[PDB]
């Protein structure tokens, strides 16, 4: 675990430093302002329909009430342009406020604790995350449990001794086609059907494909003992 | 989750068919320009919804050919093979019961964009991931593909909510009778009772009623003599004809406005609801989560993703 | 007729395409109008007859092309109209020119419609092909298989948000 894990921050590293289009979504926070900021400033440089954009050309041209009328264009025009910028600062002030929120919500269950939502913290059963500062943002690094090589094996529902239908406590029975193993869903153990690991339920007449096999019971040696 | 792509051109809308009229328009700067940007952008959010919700797996998942269920009848949710276009029996109700009037508004310059995701492919995700949580159980997103048998599926998700596996494997045999026949009340429900999908029929309406008016705008004068483009370029001097045709044009660009700012309205609040979709997919249909009543009443089990028009359809199990 | 016009009829000036129409209009009735109050159909003076019309210029215009540093390949796409103008290929987003087109599927790159993607490969040139899904993967199901993982790994997913 030491040896995948550390080897995982060097691909971090690598995939950071190799690729820079990782944080385009930042990227795209400031070219946004940019683009909004510049077409805002470019407005004023429009006549809006008026004879023409300076006003000091204006007033030193037509006559006091002729002027008027030509100034009336130019304000007219450049209200509606910051209506146009406010409006659509305040809709990507929703979609900043959306993320936020979300980032706040992931450091608090991927960062925090433990989350055990699926695919909240990034694909696989969730470790931990360590956050870390970006321009504008922030940066999750999230560290999963994925497993990785998987084999087939030969399961039963249940395990027929006395009579009765023996459930596993924890786990699953599975078998390479000798002896009847249990183990967990995550990874394979090897274990003994014992009464320990096993918890009587029902009959054999019930379970649907259920196996017959030896339960152990550790007090028999016990007592021979 | 997916709302109808509409993309209008104010270079015709505004001024149609007219060299002097459109020259008015390059006074007012990137107005134009500008709203052209806005409503790409609604355009491309429409894809990412629909990538990042219907299709959460990189890998298509098929079922065997031969299918044992352990009891229970998938039949009405598995894709049939033998109708042209593969959809479960559940999506084929949904495509009916969810409704030229492109062609009128077609010619005013508005043009209607193909979604880049057809429903054909939208109609394989959902296959894909109903057969990877049948076979697969839960453990086909976080990891590679585990087959497991559908019987012993169930035992743990009793687990979860508290109930010993032991009542499963007992008790399977009346739960076919319970869950295949809670299966056959919503297709009777859905081509009985038109209401239900009424939730996605009312965003279909929304711009139905906003491209509908926005062509109207045209037939209204705006304070100008005649709200004809042609009427007033032949009547008016060319120094008159820009008196009225400014109300014109500035009429319509607060109706064009208008309808670029409900649309980034209404499209925040599609965003919304797709994130909820993206999240019920992974925890409710993906997953499973211990939270109560996000994926429907009682104790949730397993949740099956159907797709529907301009939108998703999910059935879950409850406990 | 079957062709784009700019037409004067009865004092009405207008532009489009001129085409016998099926609809029956009342002697009393000149020219006809759609939902949207524009002209539906035109009647001759002359001689008495409807004319549907059509509006002219349809379709919008856009380039598919690679990265500056790939290569100067373009591959024009007239969307929402087939091929009039005019490597010349037609899909349901409309008429494509200057793209190959690929039977075989690949992972999509550059989006089109329809599911119909485009790229830049193999004498390299611009080429179109249906958007893959993914390889196709059959879980063996049987009700005494089951698969137990026998390793593991450790990955560390980066997410970012503004």
């Amino acid at each position: 675990i030491a040896n995948q894990f550390n080897s995982a921050i060097g691909k971090i590293q690598d995939s950071l430093s190799s690729t820079a289009s990782a944080l385009g979504k930042l990227q795209d926070v400031v070219n946004q302002n940019a683009q909004a900021l510049n077409t805002l400033v470019k407005q004023l440089s429009s006549n809006f329909g008026a004879i023409s954009s300076v006003l000091n050309d204006i007033l030193s041209r037509l006559d006091p009430p002729e002027a008027e009328v030509q100034i009336d264009r130019l304000i007219t025009g450049r209200l509606q342009s910051l209506q146009t910028y406010v409006t659509q600062q305040l809709i990507r002030a929703a979609e900043i406020r959306a993320s936020a929120n979300l980032a706040a919500t992931k450091m608090s269950e991927c960062v925090l604790g433990q989350s055990k939502r699926v695919d909240f913290c990034g694909k696989g059963y969730h470790l931990m995350s360590f956050p870390q500062s970006a321009p504008h943002g922030v940066v999750f690094l999230h560290v999963t449990y994925v497993p990785a090589q998987e084999k087939n094996f030969t399961t039963a529902p249940a395990i027929c001794h006395d009579g009765k239908a023996h459930f596993p406590r924890e786990g699953v029975f599975v078998s390479n086609g000798t002896h009847w193993f249990v183990t967990q869903r995550n990874f394979y153990e090897p274990q003994i059907i014992t009464t320990d690991n096993t918890f009587v339920s029902g009959n054999c007449d019930v379970v649907i494909g259920i196996v017959n096999n030896t339960v152990y019971d550790p007090l028999q040696p016990e007592l021979d003992s | 989750v997916s709302m109808t792509k509409t993309s209008v051109d104010c270079t015709m809308y505004i001024c149609g068919d007219s060299t002097e009229c459109s020259n008015l328009l390059l006074q007012y700067g990137s107005f134009c320009t500008q709203l052209n940007r806005a409503l790409t952008g609604i355009a491309v959010e429409q894809d990412k919804n629909t990538q990042e919700v219907f299709a959460q797996v990189k890998q298509i998942y098929k079922t065997p050919p031969i299918k044992d269920f352990g009891g229970f009848n998938f039949s009405q949710i598995l894709p049939d093979p033998s109708k042209p276009s593969k959809r479960s029996f559940i999506e084929d109700l949904l495509f009916n019961k969810v409704t030229d009037l492109i062609c009128a508004q077609k010619f005013n310059g508005l043009t209607v964009l193909p979604p880049l995701l057809t429903d054909e492919m939208i109609a394989q995700y959902t296959s894909a991931l109903l057969a990877g949580t049948i076979t697969s159980g839960w453990t086909f997103g976080a990891g590679a593909a585990l087959q497991i048998p559908f019987a012993m599926q169930m035992a743990y998700r009793f687990n979860g909510i508290g109930v010993t596996q032991n009542v499963l494997y007992e008790n399977q045999k009346l739960i076919a009778n319970q869950f295949n026949s809670a299966i056959g009340k919503i297709q009777d429900s859905l081509s009985s009772t038109a209401s239900a999908l009424g939730k996605l029929q009312d965003v279909v309406n929304q711009n139905a009623q906003a491209l509908n008016t926005l062509v109207k705008q045209l037939s209204s004068n705006f304070g100008a003599i005649s709200s004809v483009l042609n009427d007033i370029l032949s009547r008016l001097d060319p120094p008159e004809a820009e008196v009225q045709i400014d109300r014109l044009i500035t009429g319509r660009l607060q109706s064009l406005q208008t309808y670029v700012t409900q649309q980034l309205i209404r499209a925040a609040e599609i965003r919304a609801s797709a994130n909820l979709a993206a999240t019920k997919m992974s925890e409710c249909v993906l997953g499973q989560s211990k939270r109560v009543d996000f994926c429907g009443k009682g104790y949730h089990l397993m949740s099956f993703p159907q797709s529907a028009p301009h939108g998703v359809v999910f059935l879950h199990v409850t406990y | 007729k079957n062709k784009c016009v700019n037409f004067n009829f009865n004092g009405l000036t207008g532009t489009g395409v001129l085409t016998e129409s099926n609809k029956k209009f009342l002697p009393f009735q000149q020219f006809g109008r759609d939902i949207a109050d524009t002209t539906d159909a035109v009647r001759d003076p002359q001689t008495l007859e409807i004319l549907d019309i059509t509006p002219c210029s349809f379709g919008g215009v856009s380039v598919i092309t690679p990265g500056t540093n790939t290569s100067n390949q373009v591959a024009v796409l007239y969307q929402g109209v087939n091929c009039t103008e005019v490597n010349v290929f037609q899909t349901r987003a409309g008429c494509l020119i200057g793209a190959e087109h690929v039977n075989n599927s690949y992972e999509c790159d550059i989006p089109i419609g329809a599911g119909i993607c485009a790229s830049y490969q193999t004498s390299q040139s611009i080429i179109a092909y249906t958007m893959s899904l993914g390889a196709e993967n059959s879980v063996a199901y049987s009700n005494n298989s089951i698969a137990i993982p026998t390793n593991f790994t450790i990955s560390v997913t980066t997410e970012i948000l503004p």
